[PDB]
RNA sequence: GGUUGCGGCCAUAUCUACCAGAAAGCACCGUUUCCCGUCCGAUCAACUGUAGUUAAGCUGGUAAGAGCCUGACCGAGUAGUGUAGUGGGUGACCAUACGCGAAACUCAGGUGCUGCAAUCU
RNA sequence: GAGAACAGAAAUCUCCAGUAGAACAAAAGGGUAAAAGCCCCCUUGAUUUUGAUUUUCAGUGUGAAUACAAACCAUGAAAGU
RNA sequence: AAGCUCGUAUCAGUUUUAUGAGGUAAAGCGAAUGAUUAGAGGUUCCGGGGUCGAAAUGACCUUGACCUAUUCUCAAACUUUAAAUAUGUAAGAAGUCCUUGUUACUUAAUUGAACGUGGACAUUUGAAUGAAGAGCUUUUAGUGGGCCAUUUUUGGUAAGC
């Protein structure tokens, strides 16, 4: 049954993974600031690996998470350039989704050879209303089953509106 | 070299019973306490302070003081041929009312009753405690008991 | 050995009264190898009084034989007679401790007959002497007094 | 759930339950200890706590102490009684918890004695400032905070209810640091805005500001000031009969019921599902092997 | 250099296993402790004979294999390799020293020597399930392992079906039943508690309570 | 009887799967002027109680369910142990005598009790 | 575990599960989950006075520790610590 | 050794009763940690091998690891359980109950806390057994190589070690 038990979006988190920190990164932050409205958040590499050619608290990426009116036109504008076909991986079995596009600049946003070219991560969770269960202080409990957000019912949610295709086995 | 430092030797006994770690109840708190009462004495490993040493653990004592936040035991150590007079301060989660005197002040209380309930009557009391007496005589019946009779058992092996 | 001392039993061949209850049985139970006990019938309780029947008389311990040294020590609890006292072990009467007390251990001599077996400390029911020998205790007694 | 997750025999039977009202996510224990216990020196001495609390748009005031078999409640007042003193609107805003705390210390200061003696403050400027002890009389009602699991920030209204509960005559011992208009980069109040949110300034002010930039809006919520005509300005006003109100007679009125105890009990059991017998549930079972079972 | 068993055939010392605290301590020179037809079902063999300690004392490493080999050298060339089914039932578990030897006594603590099963009375060291027509066969097995062992320890028939826990009867009432189902080389029975559901799944041959 | 706030003992309250929940209450839920917090009004703060929903929370019921609790001459007077002997045995060890006495096992029964305050067909 | 450009066994992002299987300078053992662990905010109580007490014990000393009294402070809305 | 103050008093290498403490023995391992034998069933876009192959996030065999339910065996420095023997305290006149003073401590509070004044109840007055009595003080010798037996027990192959 189903009354608002819908589906939203929870939150779009952007990631732009760089092994390295100073301009190369800092630029790849105004690429998200510009591209967000929001200012990013900075990583720092969690261990050491040398054939990555990183230490330890380096910050080394940028990322940022955003929800409400402003993740749909960010998804849409980067489902453009996936041409709307995703792959039946990607969505997670929690019922999330996620995918990957190289160069910003194929989606709205212009050039400037003072920034360079990146690539980003998309990452799309979904949630029904009265997530806030698992998320409040107080009386912090979990969701019932027939609520959860699930593979299947995602691959569907994405299949309808966007219509944009699957694919795969 | 040998090991003797205060806690030595303690790995079980301030350890904290199967699954029964982590905040103390709230009554353990809740609890009053006034001199004179007796007290026993155990460990609460999880609080390291006001701790008593492991030798007044499994003690029983009496409350000589009332602070803040604990209460002052004395105990009766014996050191040599000889008893010498011990002031322990623990912390209150160390420490609970013995009902080593509840059976004597139930008794009590109770004695007093039979004693005037017999005494307004017209006396007769008998209110020391005896001991367990030989029973008496008495005559078992065979009436839908005839004695079963059993032998002693050949040697075998089921293995 | 200490109870063995509350019990009055401080040397060889001397024998005392027990009244039984939970709190002496266990007495018994934990000097068994040391002692022989059993229960005593009028017969052998009456033959000791009269014959090694001692009492406690500012200690002392004065012989029985005149019922006037029992009157004045036991009267107080009725009790005027050796037989007065004899009744009071027996029946194990409601003074009986006092009744009791007031005897001196009784000394007896090494059993007449012998011992029945060849070795005293193993329990009677192994073929020894020591332990609850019941009734049996008659017999010995009445060959050591 | 997954498969490959679920939980074994061996994690179950060590598992060591927290409390309940742990597991219900309701009660932190480590406050409450150090809120409840008392000087051990002060033997038998009850150590009161106001108990604020907030559902979703009802405020609940309890001066309540702590026995070993289960707490105790010296007074409660919850502010849905509200609309008795003169405001049937927005009764989980910050003026509405002001107006209950107050209702609470008066009620309690009531039936305690430390009736007459001891006011506090009936003017309300907003000023800084705990109910003094009378010299030569009894000392006042003392009472802690218990905020619950509510977060402290400046500005909350748990703190709201605490004013009010001071104004009322109680001795809560606090701060002035977390009541609106506390200065970040000073350590300074502004009373102005204080009184301000003491008698609703803040949510007048939205409502006059709303009044000429968007009615859209201002009909949706609102609406019921609508209904009542009662536009902005007269807001305070409520407030400070409200005040009036309910010192001029705390002392708590129950329901008026309708329908016995006994009623509810029944027409309630009639949504209860009771248990099960075991000579039911073997018959469930060997049915459950007829047919499961016996080749259809 | 191995020392004569004779020096360590009582338990005089604790348990002294391979631990955090042990470490450097030779490998078990028994390492296979079930040999034959290990693969077999429970229904194959039915016959079940023992290899019982009658002494509290210690066995060899070395000695268990001696013996392991003696036996199933034996019952292979006598009866065949799928004959039968030999379980070492006493795994070497106790580390026994040795002082090895400026000094003499003074700081004397052993090195790891060798290993050693600690054997109760009564305790089993090996088990053997064959076919019934096989019993002198196997019994003659355990008869010569045992020239192998320091102390007297003493054959005796089972009563159980193999080496299942049930006595030949209440195993067969229990298999012509329902209850029973094959497994590696053990078995697997119906409980009458749990799940109806994936009781009912597993072992579909009850449920009629006939053939 | 339900529910809420505060609780006490802290699994017979936990866990897994499914179903049912009247009324009130809780809840989810709407908003961003104001205090306040964020990479993000998701959390946290405030405002509305208005615009919506029992889907989730919550409460209860089902299950030869996992776990947990209780009981029993179920196992077992078994293991182990205090005491005794110029007892057996080459030893290793083992019987016996007066006492104390488990754990696993197996089978049955059970699945939160309850204190203060307010509210409720 | 399941998911996301370059990105791979290992970089950064998300969600589920998670009784502590981690972390708490150090040996080890106790202990700890809205903490005792991790992140942040504010700090000097690591301070002043002189007694009592527990361990080791001679019931000496020393080390270390515990609960108070008299100060002055820190923090927190507060109970407190 | 010298005594001294007292004396049915108070005392105890003992039991009983009531109430605590403990993690050894045993036990356990289809309970945690750590060891250990065996198969059986699963799972890989994924440790490697091999056939088909242009490959495949391909299929099929395969051997490993993991998973599930089983199986044989263990612990001084493992453990849910958990003895016996040992072990703390209590069994009254220094007790139990009523009335209602003192204070600068403490409570919202003559509230509490401590110490009391006045009043009520005697030896079945509060278990056993014993007691050639109990308590207390001073001063001083010798000693400060120990060895043995049963049981528990460490090192050692062992020892009249
Ligand atoms: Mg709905
Ligand atoms: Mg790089
Ligand atoms: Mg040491
Ligand atoms: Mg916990
Ligand atoms: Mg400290
Ligand atoms: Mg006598
Ligand atoms: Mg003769
Ligand atoms: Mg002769
Ligand atoms: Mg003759
Ligand atoms: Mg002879
Ligand atoms: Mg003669
Ligand atoms: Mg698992
Ligand atoms: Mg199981
Ligand atoms: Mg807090
Ligand atoms: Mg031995
Ligand atoms: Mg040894
Ligand atoms: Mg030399
Ligand atoms: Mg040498
Ligand atoms: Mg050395
Ligand atoms: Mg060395
Ligand atoms: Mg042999
Ligand atoms: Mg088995
Ligand atoms: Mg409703
Ligand atoms: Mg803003
Ligand atoms: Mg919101
Ligand atoms: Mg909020
Ligand atoms: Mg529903
Ligand atoms: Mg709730
Ligand atoms: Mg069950
Ligand atoms: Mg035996
Ligand atoms: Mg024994
Ligand atoms: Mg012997
Ligand atoms: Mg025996
Ligand atoms: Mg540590
Ligand atoms: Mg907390
Ligand atoms: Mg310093
Ligand atoms: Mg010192
Ligand atoms: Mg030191
Ligand atoms: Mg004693
Ligand atoms: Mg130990
Ligand atoms: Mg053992
Ligand atoms: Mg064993
Ligand atoms: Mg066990
Ligand atoms: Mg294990
Ligand atoms: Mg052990
Ligand atoms: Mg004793
Ligand atoms: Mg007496
Ligand atoms: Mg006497
Ligand atoms: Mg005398
Ligand atoms: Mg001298
Ligand atoms: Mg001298
Ligand atoms: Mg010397
Ligand atoms: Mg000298
Ligand atoms: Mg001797």
């Amino acid at each position: 049954q189903n009354p608002m038990r819908d589906l939203k979006i929870e939150k779009l988190v952007l990631n732009i993974s760089v092994g390295e920190s100073g301009d190369r990164l800092t630029r790849a932050s105004k690429v998200l600031e510009q591209l967000s409205g929001q200012t990013p958040v900075q990583s720092k590499a969690r261990y050491t690996v040398r054939t990555f050619g990183i230490r330890r608290n380096e910050k080394i990426a940028v990322h940022v998470t955003v929800r409400g009116p402003k993740a749909e036109e960010i998804l849409e504008r980067g489902l453009k350039v996936k041409e709307y076909q995703l792959r039946d991986r990607n969505f997670s079995a929690t019922g999330n989704f996620g995918f990957g596009i190289d160069e910003h600049i194929d989606l709205g946003i212009k050039y400037d050879p003072s920034i360079g070219i990146f690539g980003m991560d998309f990452y799309v969770v979904m949630n029904r209303p009265g997530a806030r269960v698992t998320r409040r202080k107080r009386c912090k409990g979990t969701v019932g089953n027939s609520h959860k957000t699930t593979k299947e019912d995602t691959v569907s949610w994405f299949k309808q509106k966007y219509d944009a295709d699957v694919l795969d086995k | 070299g040998k090991s003797h430092g205060y806690r030595s030797r303690t790995r079980y006994m301030f350890q904290r019973d199967f699954r029964k770690h982590g905040a103390v109840h709230l009554s353990t708190y809740l609890k009053v306490y006034k001199v004179g009462d007796i007290v026993d004495i155990k460990a609460n490993g999880s609080i390291q302070k006001g701790m008593p040493h492991k030798f007044y653990q499994g003690k029983t004592g009496v409350v000589y003081n009332v602070t803040k936040s604990s209460v002052g035991v004395i105990i009766n150590k014996m050191v040599g041929n000889r008893y010498l007079e011990k002031r322990l301060n623990l912390r209150v989660e160390h420490i609970k009312h013995s009902k080593c005197r509840q059976e004597f002040l139930e008794r009590v209380k109770a004695n007093a009753a039979k004693r005037a309930e017999a005494k307004a009557q017209g006396v007769a009391v008998q209110l020391k405690r005896q001991p367990a007496q030989p029973r008496e005589s008495r005559i078992v019946s065979t009436e839908g008991n005839v004695p079963q009779t059993l032998a002693p058992v050949p040697y075998e092996t089921f293995i | 050995r200490k109870v063995l001392q509350l019990l009055r039993l401080t040397r060889i061949n001397s024998g005392t009264f027990v009244k039984v209850t939970k709190a002496t049985l266990e007495l018994l139970k934990l000097i068994e190898p040391y002692v022989a006990y059993g229960y005593p019938s009028y017969s052998t309780i009456r033959q000791l009084v009269y014959k090694r029947g001692f009492g406690k008389i500012n200690k002392q311990r004065v012989p029985l034989s005149d019922n006037a040294i029992i009157e004045a020590n036991l009267g107080k609890y009725g009790i005027l007679s050796i037989d007065d006292l004899i009744h009071e072990i027996i029946t194990v009467g409601p003074h009986f401790k006092q009744a009791n007390n007031f005897l001196w251990p009784f000394k007896l001599s090494n059993p007449s007959g012998g011992w029945g077996v060849p070795r005293k400390f193993k329990h009677f029911i192994q073929g020894g002497s020591f332990g609850n020998r019941e009734e049996f205790i008659n017999k010995l007694v009445k060959s050591m007094n | 759930a997954f498969q490959k997750d679920a939980k074994s025999s061996a994690y179950s039977s060590r598992f060591q339950t927290p409390f309940r009202r742990r597991r219900e996510g309701k009660t932190d224990y480590y406050q409450r200890k150090r809120l409840v216990t008392q000087h051990k020196a002060k033997y038998n001495t009850p150590k009161y706590r106001l108990v604020v609390r907030f559902t979703n748009k009802d405020i609940i005031c309890q001066i309540i102490s702590s026995t070993i078999t289960g707490d105790v409640v010296l007074a409660a007042a919850y502010s849905h009684e509200l609309p008795r003193y003169g405001i049937t609107h927005g009764l989980t805003n910050w003026a509405a918890a002001y107006a209950t705390g107050l209702l609470i210390a008066r009620r309690t200061l009531q039936k305690l004695g430390l009736d007459e003696t001891y006011k506090g403050v009936e003017e309300v400027e907003g000023e800084y400032e705990l109910t003094e002890a009378v010299e030569d009389g009894p000392r006042p009602f003392k009472v802690f905070l218990d905020i619950g699991l509510q977060r402290t920030t400046t500005g909350a209204r748990v703190f709201g209810a605490l004013k009010g509960a001071s104004d009322g005559g109680l001795y809560v011992p606090h701060s002035e640091n977390r009541f609106p208009g506390w200065d970040f980069e000073t350590e300074e109040i502004d009373p102005e805005l204080l009184r301000s949110y003491i008698f609703g300034g803040h949510v007048s002010q939205y409502m006059e500001e709303l009044a000429d930039d968007d009615e859209e809006r201002f009909s949706e919520l609102f609406k019921g000031y609508l209904a009542d005509d009662i536009d902005a300005d007269s807001l305070e006003d409520i407030y400070t009969s409200a005040h009036e109100a309910i010192r001029a007679d705390p002392a708590f009125k129950p329901t008026e019921k309708k329908f016995t105890k006994e009623q509810y009990a029944a027409e309630s059991k009639k949504y209860r599902q009771t248990k099960l017998s075991k000579e039911e549930r073997a018959a469930r079972v060997a049915a459950k092997i007829a047919a499961l079972a016996g080749q259809q | 250099a191995r020392r004569p068993a004779r020096c360590y055939r009582y338990q005089k010392n604790k348990p002294y296993p391979k631990s955090r605290y042990n470490r450097a301590v030779p490998d078990s020179k028994i390492r296979i402790y079930d040999l034959g037809k290990k693969k077999a079902t429970v229904d194959e063999f039915p016959l079940c004979v023992h290899l019982v300690s009658n002494e509290l004392e210690q066995l060899s490493s070395e000695a268990l294999e001696a013996a392991r080999i003696c036996a199933n050298k034996y019952m292979t060339t006598v009866s065949g390799r799928d004959a039968f089914h030999l379980r070492v039932r006493v795994h070497p578990f106790h580390v026994l020293r040795i002082n090895k030897m400026q000094q003499g006594m003074r700081g004397a603590w052993g090195k790891p020597h060798g290993l050693a099963a600690r054997v109760d009375i009564g305790q089993i060291i090996f088990s053997v399930r064959t076919k019934d027509s096989n019993k002198d066969v196997v019994v003659e097995g355990l008869r010569r392992a045992r020239y192998k062992f320091p102390g007297q320890q003493k054959i005796i028939l089972s009563k159980k079906w193999g080496f299942t826990n049930l006595d030949r009867p209440e195993y067969l009432k229990k298999r012509e039943a329902g209850e029973v189902k094959d497994d590696g080389a053990f078995v697997k029975f119906l409980s009458k508690k749990g799940s109806l559901e994936n009781n009912i799944r597993e072992f579909p041959e009850y449920f009629a309570a006939q053939a």
